[PDB]
RNA sequence: GGAUAGUGGCCUACCAUGGUUUCAACGGGUAACGGGGAAUAAGGGUUCGAUUCCGGAGAGGGAGCCUGAGAAACGGCUACCA
RNA sequence: CGGUAAUUCCAGCUCCAGUAGCGUAUAUUAAAGUUGUUGCAGUUAAAAAGCUCGUAGUUGAACUUUGGGUCUGGUUGUCCGGUCCGACUUUAUGUCGCGCACUGGUUUUCAACCGGAUCUUUCCUUCUGGCUAACCUGUACUCCUUGUGGGUGCAGGCGAACCAGGACUUUUACUUUGAAAAAAUUAGAGUGUUCAAAGCAGGCGAAAGCUCGAAUAUAUUAGCAUGGAAUAAUGGAAUAGGACG
RNA sequence: AGGGGAUCGAAGAUGAUCAGAUACCGUCGUAGUCUUAACCAUAAACUAUGCCGACUAGGGAUCGGGUGGUGUUUUUCUUAUGACCCACUCGGCACCUUACGAGAAAUCAAAGUCUUUGGGUUCUGGGGGGAGUAUGGUCGCAAGGCUGAAACUUAAAGGAAUUG
RNA sequence: GAAUCUGGUCAAACUUGGUCAUUUAGAGGAACUAAAAGUCGUAACAAGGUUUCCGUAGGUGAACCUGCGGAAGGAUCAUUA
RNA sequence: CUCUAACUAUAAAAAUCUCUCUUCUC
């Protein structure tokens, strides 16, 4: 019963067999293969500075209709291109395209949160200053 | 094929106890079962039991008194330190007020408390309570 | 109930009695048993045949009970032991018989399968005997020295 | 071993720094020096009466035994004057409270004083290094045959 | 036999054909210096360890070397490459 | 949630949670009995090779000294011995209290609870000398109320009470003990750093110098030494080439 | 590849039905269907239950063997067989009843003896898609088989039962 | 006792080739995901209106259909009326 | 407290479907 070996001298397989089944957990596979280092433009980085190109509106899914004000950006650290979201009401018109913007994660471990298809990342800092600082009227964009 | 006759013995004991019987026929009847049952009996889970010669491996028939609740064998006889005894007692026995982990010692077959007072420890066999 | 090569679980066998010593009514002499054993061996009958014949014809229950020793050991002490143990020799005989049948008629495939089973058993038994060192460690069973040992 | 006339190769194998005087009026065999290696091990008689040289012989040569003592089984004999000993052992993996069969292969150097066959169990001793891999000399073949004692059966 | 401070295919000459491996050798990757340890916690474990201590390695990359008990040194030299 | 009464957006007012901290993001740990050795599922939810043989691996029947008898070392609770604790109060005796707050025999049984030596057709490597440690010595003989309570005492001969040399050592795995496993970290003793994180200090004289320290455990793997003999393996004597003389 | 060539029928040819029907119905008809040696090795190759063990509850029949009948007809007067009837027992496909065990249930006499968690053992799975796809091997003439991902995309897919 | 110089020796480098590894364009092609109010049909879930499903082979705009063997997850646990 | 007998006989065609899914506390 319980079709795994139980003898004293079977240790080997009990290790190596586990060493096989660990390849089922996606977390473990990503960690050993380093897929976070080839794909997923953040090379393990929680934040990256990119240059914004153009401001886009992205539709939403079935139960929710609204134009999410997303934004394209090419990342300095690798040159790849991604799409991010502007995480407050009146902040798209803070971007001022061709601007240094600092991108962070987006709350679902490299996935798409909620009803915004084809995006993976928030936006935190624009022109050095943090976006939430602008939206709270605590600091002002340099406009340089 | 049969591998550890002690496991078969205790499995028959548990099966026949749960059904409420009073006697059990242990078939292979090796030394270790005999010592196990003397330990059992001196603790009291079992009454006056019996061995039978067969010119081959003999047999046991054991009387019960319903005093027992469950027995069992830890078939891969693990090497236990004198320290790791408390680990097995916690993981197997219901509550330390009673219960007995049965292990083979340099002295011989022996329950855990005897092992701790004799300050010896060997390989674990089973658990009864 | 093992029956390595067939899921059959039977237990057809014999339960020899509890009395290790001879039956009280036996009148034959243990020695005379020994001489008839050796003469039947001279006739060439294998120790299984020896035992069955001594059980059928005479009060010989188990030669171990009567003479205090077993038939193959009597033969070995008397120097009539065969070079190949009887069970093994029967395995070779069966295997070569099946081989002859198979080569005679090709398309029979269950014959081939049973031949594979028999070769598995014979390799297994030869391994055992080599470990106990009855056979020479170089004793090998394939096809042609097989046929020679058939002779 | 060195196998039939140790005086074989292009140079002479003299037991180092020992002199047998031709001038001696006895014509004795030779001054075949040796020593008791210690550790309660008896030198074999063939070590004294032998005719080999084996600078690396722990019993007649220059090498000395100290340190570790191992007990293994001969697994390979094919190389000259030297042996390969298998050591099987157990390794306790703690994550499963279990044991793991493992084996190492230790080379060693056998004096001609010793006869070794595959399957023998050998008490071997650590020594001053001999070669790239050899760091041991054989000191006692415990089972010369063991189960190969008997070779026939004639009651 | 040479060379070493000294054992050693360490190297040379002449021999032999051996050595390891499904008990995972060899090869490939490591965003791996190893370790004392850190986080984590019924018990059993999982992950991390660049770094306060211990060893090892390196002073752009490789090689070569004088002095000196001690270096193949680099805030010491020689040469090539960048 | 939001499509005209939005407890979900955006504000105001209240209120919640944490607080000189709180909020994110990517990792990782517990949750996760969703990596399962303890501790997973495999009829249909993912999953049992189409079936069989088979090397390596894994695991593999039962049985070979168990009972008894004694003496005896202790460790526990007995009866408690002396010391004396309380109601009893400013202070002492008695009385009466937990039936003894600390020192004591434990054959009054007792019960364990580990031992040790022993006899059972029952060896504990056993010799080779030591050394005899020890008296079976018994010799000169009793020194002592007559009584072996106890002595000056040396040839056979008591060997584990101890040495120290060869003979052999079946081998292990296992287990207990010990030695080892740097410090720092962890643990944890002591210590009014004003408490604490910490630190390894400090404390005490009457300040006239007199002292307490800087406690301990763990590391599990490999190696070393050591007591054990159930479990598990291996080993003998079968051609006798077997043991002792 | 060689031999056969009845039937039946992928392909094709047809006549219907329909909006279309080169599909289902209807007729003919090639390769195959059958063989002889060699490849192919996949099937819902399903009992969707791996193998070897021990135990645990009641009932019947059934298949193979062997047991005992003062048994029946057998019939050869009578014994012998055979065939039956009974009480068995060992093994096999299974079945019925039940839960006092399990399961999430459907159900299972094993899918029980599993939190009161350890008989011995192999091989598989870790949300669904991507996908048995990409690629490299490897076997095969070919068809293809074994081996075998990832990027990426989603809050479900799925199981059993309940009521409509 | 210098420059210089014979031999080797360690040999970093250099040239041309070969080799493999990784980044890297890459005309074009085949995809796949999300995108739900395009278009052609309606195979599947009921006997899905030809029972489904599997392997294999063929053809077809598409789902598919057909053949040969299977299976019930079938719509039958059942004829010893 | 004795038993095992009945039985029939159909199928032509029917494709598709735009929203809107909303609490249970005494
Ligand atoms: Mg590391
Ligand atoms: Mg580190
Ligand atoms: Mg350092
Ligand atoms: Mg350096
Ligand atoms: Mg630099
Ligand atoms: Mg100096
Ligand atoms: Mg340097
Ligand atoms: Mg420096
Ligand atoms: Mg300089
Ligand atoms: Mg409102
Ligand atoms: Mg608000
Ligand atoms: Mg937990
Ligand atoms: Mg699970
Ligand atoms: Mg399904
Ligand atoms: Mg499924
Ligand atoms: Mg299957
Ligand atoms: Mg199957
Ligand atoms: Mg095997
Ligand atoms: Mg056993
Ligand atoms: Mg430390
Ligand atoms: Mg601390
Ligand atoms: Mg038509
Ligand atoms: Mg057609
Ligand atoms: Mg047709
Ligand atoms: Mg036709
Ligand atoms: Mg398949
Ligand atoms: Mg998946
Ligand atoms: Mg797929
Ligand atoms: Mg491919
Ligand atoms: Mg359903
Ligand atoms: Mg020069
Ligand atoms: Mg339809
Ligand atoms: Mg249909
Ligand atoms: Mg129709
Ligand atoms: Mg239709
Ligand atoms: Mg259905
Ligand atoms: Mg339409």
């Amino acid at each position: 019963g319980k079709g795994k070996p139980r003898g004293l001298n079977s240790a080997r397989k009990l290790r190596v067999h586990r060493r096989n089944n660990r390849w089922a957990e996606t977390t473990y596979k990503k960690r050993l293969l380093g897929t976070a280092f080839k794909s997923s433009p953040f090379g393990g980085s929680s934040h990256a500075k990119g240059i914004v190109l153009e401001k886009i509106g992205i539709e939403s899914k079935q139960p929710n209709s609204a134009i999410r004000k997303c934004v394209r950006v090419q990342l300095i650290k690798n040159g790849k291109k991604v799409t991010a979201f502007v995480p407050n009401d009146g902040c798209l018109n803070f971007v001022d395209e061709n601007d240094e913007v600092l991108l962070a994660g987006f709350g679902r471990k490299g996935k798409a949160k909620g009803d915004i298809p084809g995006v993976r990342f928030k936006v935190v800092k624009v022109s050095g200053v943090s976006l939430l600082a602008l939206w709270k009227e605590k600091k002002e964009k340099p406009r340089s | 094929t049969r591998t550890s006759v002690l496991a078969d013995a205790l499995n028959a004991i548990n099966n026949a106890e749960k059904t409420g019987k009073r006697q059990v026929l242990i078939r292979p009847s090796s030394k270790v079962i005999i010592k196990f049952l003397q330990v059992m009996q001196k603790h009291g889970y079992i009454g006056e039991f019996e061995y039978i010669d067969d010119h081959r491996s003999g047999k046991i028939v054991v009387q019960l008194n319903g005093r027992l609740n469950k027995c069992g064998v830890i078939s891969p006889r693990f090497n236990v330190k004198i320290a790791d005894v408390e680990k097995w007692t916690a993981n197997l026995l219901p509550a330390r007020q009673f219960g007995y982990v049965i292990l083979t010692t340099s002295a011989g077959i022996m329950d855990h408390e005897e092992a701790h007072r004799k300050h010896v420890s060997g390989k674990i066999l089973g658990f009864v309570y | 109930m093992g029956r390595m090569h067939s899921k059959g679980k039977g237990m057809s066998s014999s339960a020899i009695p509890y009395s290790r010593n001879a039956p009280a009514w036996f009148k034959g002499s243990s020695d005379g048993v020994v001489e008839q054993i050796i003469k039947y061996a001279r006739k060439g009958l294998t120790p299984s045949q020896i035992g069955v014949l001594l059980r059928d014809a005479h009060g010989v229950t188990q030669a171990k009970v009567i003479t205090g020793n077993k038939i193959l050991r009597i033969l070995k002490s008397n120097g009539l032991a065969p070079e190949i143990p009887e069970d093994l020799y029967f395995l070779i005989k069966k295997a070569v018989s099946v081989r002859k049948h198979l080569e005679r008629n090709r398309k029979d495939k269950d014959a081939k399968f049973r031949l594979i089973l028999i070769e598995s058993r014979i390799h297994r038994l030869a391994r055992y005997y080599r470990t106990v060192s009855v056979l020479p460690p170089n004793w090998k069973y394939e096809s042609a020295t097989a046929s020679a040992l058939v002779n | 071993s060195t196998e039939l006339t140790v005086q074989s190769e292009r140079a002479f194998q003299k037991q180092p720094h020992i002199f047998t005087n031709p001038k001696a009026k006895a014509n004795r065999k030779t001054k075949r020096w040796y020593k008791n290696v210690g550790l309660g091990f008896k030198t074999p008689k063939t070590a004294i009466e032998g005719s080999y040289i084996d600078k690396k012989c722990p019993f007649t040569g220059l090498v000395s035994i100290r340190g570790k003592i191992l007990t293994g089984t001969v697994v390979s004999t094919r190389m000259h004057r030297t042996i390969v000993i298998r050591r099987d052992y157990l390794h306790y993996v703690p994550k499963y409270n279990r044991y793991e069969k493992r084996h190492k292969n230790v080379p060693a150097h056998v004096s001609p004083a010793f006869r070794v066959q595959v399957g023998d169990i050998v008490t071997v001793g650590q020594c001053r290094p001999i070669s790239k891999t050899v760091r041991f000399n054989v000191l006692k073949v415990a089972s010369a045959t063991g189960k190969a004692n008997k070779q026939f059966a004639k009651f």
